[PDB]
């Protein structure tokens, strides 16, 4: 918890309120939190042999903001990972609660990855591509999975990628993982 | 006379305890005697009768299903489950005393409880910002109930007690109760009957007996009753809520009092307690006693 | 409604029917049909469903009903013209399903009519 | 020690948006009830609004507008006495939006162009429909019986101000236009005769 | 304190387009719905797009300050109007200007002839690289269309009331020659002001010569 | 900031059709029909294709940089003209092209000889292969009709406008040299300019040059 810890974050822009005994604490940028807390996970297993989970809750928010209301907020973030059996991560909105593995995995390296070498390898792809993909998804609708595959029919994306997108987006569960990946990649892009 | 009180809030309540941004879903006795001291001192009513003839019971919840009781504070031979099990229905919590009540049936009465919601307002303040300053914000606690739920509270007290806490609930129901009322929150509705329920579980017998309201006894009642006891001791503070008390609003005394809920083997007496420093009128705190007689 | 040998038809058929027709040779649907033809269907049902759209009533007007039966005669009309299109007609049961709509005369019903359509023209627009 | 309970429901003329995230969706919600998701009109806006016009038309120091919304200055300790409820979405505007299908929020796409740049940044609000209606409940406290008439006429002149000014949001640009209709004026608590006494 | 209404008419001189958010498109429909009264159905002129507008045009024709990083720069007689937010200097906006709502004189007007209240502008984009058309659909507010529109002045300084008017004459004189909505360099948006009246509502002051 | 107010008239050499979608019609009848204002059903000519074509035959005289794939990389008088969306080089549009309308004196002139503003052109393609006619039928605005058009200039630099106006200028003779809306390769849509009146609505600047 304290001597561990500080070798696992070193390199990343984070500040640990506290660390006391089970339960941490910690402030930092929005995307080196994200990637420490999957670091914090897998050193965790190794240390404990995999006999032990934590649970936790990811928030975002501004510089601005104040810092209690970033404790509160966020902690009923944890109470919704740790309302689930066992091992769950509650990543930004409540909506978005994802397995340790399925956050590092499945959302980060199956589906942002591809994304990410999508928009920079085609100039014709463009933040407001991803916006109208991003619309299509987060539509319970069936008929916006058909005109998703007449966007990306249009879009002259890459065969494997376009053929990946859309069956990710049949999927009720993969939908939710291509949305936050999305997502991960808009807030990445930024500015 | 025992009668039983029931309050639907229209719109959500503050019902604060330390801060304004934190809210609590009940109020103690304390709290519920200041308001109805407040409203017989706006209702030019005297205040004598209700401070000595009056004994009331802290606000708990209730559903359309079930009145909810304090958890008592008693012996348990899983502990999580208690700890979050802080209202029992009163059909269980006789059960709970005779200590059937197993930890999984604990969680379950826990999770029964359908009070409500509690939420946080953000608002803010604009004056300074005519003034050639920034506006500044802040939060206010809130609790709203389900339509079927809401808060109740028993009283016991004579014939005339009983139609003057008539009067001042019925002037209550637009005062409002709790925080930041008269700004937006603490409107409710009351309704006051006889409950054959609560009377039976009044008049009882048992070894053991159970605070109903927040209360603390005198030094000489105290030498006999804190011996074999187990209960919360909660600290009251607060600042006065008056215009004649002084020319700027003062803290009150700390008062420190036995949590409702909290179980004594030998009873105690309440009194009503003054907790004013050099005010031009003395600030009462309600600490009588509201007795449950159980068994375990 | 549902088609022959008891399918059922949705949005799912619609990908189902676009593909099993999908023939490799380029990209041919339904025995030549082009994206042309798919897109003057499309105009047709594009008016209707703006018709319909506007209004808000649930129950199809009397108006809209005899677009109905105005796009049931371009539809003969269509695939007299042109094989593909009323093989295309044929498989898809667009103009049973007009049928169908007209039977049910409700706005529900012929908005679902109108997604099956679109979701026709979307597939066929991916398999190419 | 009277209590007079005002009665009334607040119409809304233009999208009213009292505020109160992901990216792509409204980061501009607006007060909802907690429980039943419904948009309410807090009863600290209304006050609080009333308060600043009622400061606008006299001129805060003015003890007429003091006493009438709470006092906490030193040796000027006054209890507020209009206490204003959170407006409640209608029952009556709810089934209205019920038939019809149509949300009770609607949601507002704004650009701002930058003076410099001349590049436009996208902020998507949330504003009560137009249509709408939510009840509204005041208590007017009758601390004195002599004030009273002079306490409503200053609610009137808040109300009629109100009506040509927003509630919350930003009204300088179309949002908040409010109407009041008052059901009824009655004295709930005490002997008081309020059947001349009109809000409006 | 007192108010000042204008009440009056917008007359559409070309097919106006003011941007809709949040509804999905179907294949084929319309690529830009214009923003509707969800109630009623019928396009409105945002009071935030006539505000904006009008704004811009008389900062302009007053002049910008050099390299003018925000809307709190502009000139002291625009942030007297429009209102500041310049931290510790703070300005109330004077000018609330509402939505402008199709009329019921135009609804009638088009109920009669049984025309559309909004027309589907078809269009293309021809490209520079390979001469395709992309074709697209603007939905437009017909050229038919008045829309009443209601704007309150709060007479803060009387001594400025005058010059606060005259501004706003020649920023709606810059409206009419410029134009309201989106693609108005492309001939859509323009407009005809046509003030009703300027009455008081609120206080004893005397607005006719305005 | 001065606006200079162009208004003159477009007269119709050779038949005008301009595409407008979203009409269905009867079999073996009218299959593609003009551009409308729909409150008044007369024939329009959009300011979208005035302002197009002008930019596109502007932009092809001044020349095309090798491998232009967007209008944002026009020439900067171009874009100065027409405007500009370029990141980091957003240019504000100075010409502001209105829809042409029909103009009341030709539809008079129209009435007084009992003819249609609009004619149904009879066409038809011969196939290579088979030599087999397929017939179209394309709605034209009928020769000599005069739409009356409203252009607005915004005089942001003082400096450039002489050499805007010659390149507005310089754009209307090739407009005038070309076609305006569609099939004018096949002899359609030829017109003519006849410019009214060159003013300053705003401002104090001096437009009698010009």
């Amino acid at each position: 918890f304290k001597f561990e810890l500080s070798n696992i974050l070193k390199g990343a822009r984070i500040s640990v309120i506290y660390s006391g005994g089970d339960d941490l604490f910690l402030i930092g940028a929005w995307d080196d939190v994200i990637s420490k807390a999957l670091v914090l996970r897998k050193a965790f297993t190794r240390f404990s042999a995999g006999k032990l989970t934590f649970s936790a809750g990811i928030g975002m928010y501004p510089v601005k903001y104040p810092i209690s209301k970033m404790a509160s907020e966020t902690g009923v973030l944890e109470d919704l990972a740790k309302r689930g059996e066992k091992n769950q991560v509650a990543l930004w909105n409540d909506s978005k609660v994802f397995g340790w593995s399925q956050l590092e995995e499945q959302i980060l390296k199956e589906k942002m990855i591809p994304l990410q070498e999508a928009l920079t390898n085609s100039q014709e792809h463009g933040k407001s591509f991803l916006y109208k993909m991003l619309e299509l998804l987060r539509n319970e609708d069936q008929i916006n999975i058909a005109r998703l595959a007449y966007l990306l029919a249009r879009s002259s994306l890459s065969e494997e990628l376009t053929q990946s997108i859309f069956a990710w987006s049949q999927n009720k569960q993969q939908k939710v993982e291509l949305i936050t990946a999305i997502e991960y990649l808009v807030y990445q892009i930024r500015e | 006379v025992v009668k039983l009180v029931k309050l639907t809030f229209k719109s959500p309540v503050h019902f604060g305890m330390k801060r304004l941004s934190d809210s609590n879903h009940t109020i103690a006795a304390d709290t519920l005697f200041s308001a109805l001291i407040i409203e017989a001192l706006q209702q030019q009513l005297e205040l004598s009768h209700l401070l000595n003839n009056l004994v009331i019971t802290d606000l708990f919840p209730y559903n359309k299903t079930s009145y909810f009781l304090p958890k008592p504070l008693i012996r348990i031979e899983g502990y999580k489950a208690f700890k979050k099990l802080t209202y029992i229905p009163v059909e269980n919590y006789s059960e709970y005393l005779r200590g059937e009540i197993d930890s999984l049936e604990a969680s379950k009465i826990a999770e029964s409880l359908n009070l409500g919601k509690a939420s946080l307002s953000t608002k803010v303040s604009l004056q300074a910002v005519d003034h050639n300053g920034e506006s500044e914000p802040y939060s206010v606690g809130n609790f709203t109930f389900y339509p079927e739920s809401g808060l109740y509270f028993l009283a016991k007290g004579n014939a005339d007690t009983i139609g003057q806490l008539e009067i001042l609930m019925h002037a209550l129901q637009y005062s409002g109760i709790g925080g930041k009322r008269s700004a937006g929150y603490g409107q409710f509705r009351c309704t006051i009957e006889d409950s054959g329920k609560f009377d039976s579980l009044l008049s009882q017998t048992g070894n053991i007996a159970i605070l109903l309201s927040s209360a603390m006894a005198s030094d000489e009642e105290l030498v006999d009753c804190l011996e074999d006891a187990r209960y919360l001791l909660k600290k009251r503070t607060g600042f006065v809520q008056s215009k004649t008390y002084a020319d700027q609003l003062v803290k009150k005394k700390d008062f420190y009092a036995f949590s409702a809920g909290s179980t004594f083997y030998q009873k105690f007496n309440g009194k009503i307690f003054d907790v004013s420093d050099n005010g031009r009128h003395s600030v009462y705190r309600y600490a009588k006693a509201f007795w449950l007689e159980g068994k375990i | 409604a549902k088609t022959k040998t008891g399918e059922m038809i949705d949005l799912n058929f619609a990908r189902k029917v676009v593909e099993e027709n999908k023939r490799v040779k380029e990209i041919v649907l339904f025995n030549g049909l082009t994206t042309s033809k798919l897109r003057n269907l499309l105009e047709l049902i594009n008016h209707v469903y703006t018709k319909v759209y506007n209004s808000d009533d649930t129950t199809l007007s009397e108006d809209v009903r005899d677009e109905l039966e105005y796009l049931k005669v371009k539809f003969a009309y269509e695939s007299g013209r042109e094989p593909a299109v009323r093989t295309f007609i044929e498989k898809t049961y667009v103009d049973k399903l007009v049928d169908v709509v007209l039977k049910k005369n409700t706005k529900k019903i012929f908005l679902d009519y109108c997604k099956y359509f679109e979701a026709l023209v979307a597939y066929a627009k991916f398999y190419r | 020690y009277s209590k007079i309970r005002i009665v009334g429901k607040i119409d809304v003329l233009t999208g009213l948006h009292i505020g109160g995230s992901m990216i792509g969706a409204i980061a501009s919600p607006v007060v909802r009830d907690p429980y039943s998701r419904l948009p309410i009109i807090p009863g600290s806006s209304i006050k609080g609004k009333m308060r600043s016009l009622l400061a606008k038309h006299i001129g805060q120091d003015a003890p007429e507008i003091l006493r009438l919304f709470g006092s906490s200055q030193k040796g000027a300790i006054q209890s507020s006495r209009l206490q204003i409820s959170d407006a409640f979405f209608s029952k009556a505007s709810q089934e209205e939006f019920d038939k019809k299908d149509l949300a009770y929020t609607e949601t507002k796409f704004e650009n701002t162009i930058s003076r410099l740049t001349a590049v436009a940044n996208p902020r998507q609000i949330e504003r009560v429909t137009r249509g709408a209606s939510f009840d509204f409940h005041i208590i007017y406290n009758v601390e004195n019986i002599n004030e009273v008439m002079a306490d409503f006429e200053n609610i009137k002149t808040a109300i009629h101000l109100l009506e040509n000014d927003y509630l919350g949001g930003g009204g300088t640009r179309g949002n908040g236009r409010i109407r009041f209709v008052i059901d009824s004026i009655d004295t709930v608590v005490g002997d008081f005769d309020s059947s001349n006494l009109s809000i409006k």
